[PDB]
């Protein structure tokens, strides 16, 4: 039951960064990350 | 800055397409 469907183009997930003048947020933890990059 | 010659040109076969990000999209980005 698949059919085309036509929608608005999604701009990514809306999220609201918390401010406020004493906090702040220290990384706990970390990874490592490989990144695949290709040119000719 | 401005984004009629327009209806002229589509009487010769001139053609403008629309791009895929709108004006306000770009203003989200």
């Amino acid at each position: 039951s698949q059919s085309i469907i036509a929608y608005t183009m999604s701009l990514g997930a809306e999220n609201s960064v918390a401010y406020s003048n004493n906090s702040i947020a220290i990384p706990t933890n970390f990874t490592i990350s490989v990144t695949t990059e290709i040119l000719p | 800055v401005t984004l009629d010659l327009i209806c002229a040109q589509k009487f010769n076969g001139l053609t403008v397409l629309p791009p895929l990000l709108t004006d306000e999209m770009i203003a989200q980005y």
